[PDB]
């Protein structure tokens, strides 16, 4: 579940 | 916050907001006579209603990744839970996209600019959702008479996000305090620059909510449809943000 935004909101 | 923070932000945000656009404002503005043939507009209209779709949720994901990155340089965002954030994209993405979207329409013609040229709303035939796209065209119509400026549009859409009335905020107070701070800059803005005249004029609260809930329903349609098409040919984000995954 919401894998996407999760690796978007990481991805730094 | 007090006055020199508030100018603080004001700057903040319309850098954040400059640095997140795919494409320059100059760059859409020296565009504008490159207009689609009625040959290319009825090739568009030709494409089957699955080609179109993929197309259009490519170019959405795209655009929602920008704003993604939009929401990252906002103060106060980073600092918040991952829930809240994550509610406060779901819910506030695609109402960011729909503000951002009048930067590339020109009232003049009625036109977007949709891969590479300017194209009136008969480009999205093939969709099958006629009454979503002229709502979308009449809400970048009803913005453009405004005149915004970029500033304007980065401060409005970090309001459009930072809506502490979102369901399923559990930090809410936190976000009624950077809710708070932003209409401050906003507003201060305005003031500064004799705009608030403008702020009768801003969409109805209701207006982008509909837009959205269209958007949903559209595409469950579409999905009924074409079920292996989203599954195989719809990008995750997309899928995570209107279909649940
Ligand atoms: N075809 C196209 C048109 C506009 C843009 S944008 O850089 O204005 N980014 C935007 N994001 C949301 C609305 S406009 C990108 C591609
Ligand atoms: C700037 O306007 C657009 C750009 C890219 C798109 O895929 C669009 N797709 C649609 C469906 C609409 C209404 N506008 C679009
Ligand atoms: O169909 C709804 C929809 C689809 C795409 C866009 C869009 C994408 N990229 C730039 N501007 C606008 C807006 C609304
Ligand atoms: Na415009």
């Amino acid at each position: 579940k919401h894998k996407i935004l999760h690796r978007l909101l990481q991805d730094s | 916050a007090s006055l020199t923070e508030i100018e603080h932000l004001v700057q903040s945000v319309c850098k954040s907001y400059r640095e997140t656009c795919q494409l320059r404002l100059e760059d859409l503005l020296r565009q504008r006579s490159n207009i689609f043939s009625r040959e290319e507009v009825t090739g568009y209209q030709r494409k089957s209603m699955w080609e179109m779709w993929e197309r259009c949720a490519h170019h959405l994901t795209e655009a929602i990744q920008y704003v993604v990155e939009f929401a990252k340089r906002l103060s106060g965002f980073m600092e918040l839970c991952q829930n809240d954030q994550i509610v406060l994209l779901k819910a506030g993405a695609m109402e960011v996209v729909l503000v951002r979207m009048c930067r590339a329409y020109n009232a003049d013609n009625r036109t977007v600019f949709f891969e590479g040229k300017y194209g009136g709303m008969e480009l999205f035939r093939a969709l099958g959702c006629s009454e979503l796209i002229s709502s979308i065209f009449d809400f970048s119509h009803s913005l453009s008479a405004l005149h915004f400026s970029e500033d304007e549009i980065a401060l409005y859409t970090a309001l459009v996000l930072i809506n502490a009335h979102r369901p399923g905020l559990q930090e809410k107070r936190k976000v009624e305090q950077l809710q708070y701070n932003l209409e401050l800059a906003f507003h201060h803005h305005l003031c500064k620059t004799h705009r608030q005249s403008i702020l009768a004029k801003l969409p109805p609260k209701g207006k982008l909510r509909s837009l959205c809930s269209q958007h949903v329903e559209r595409l469950q349609i579409f999905q009924h449809l074409h079920p292996i098409v989203v599954q195989a040919a719809f990008p995750p984000l997309y899928k995570e943000l209107f279909s649940g995954g």
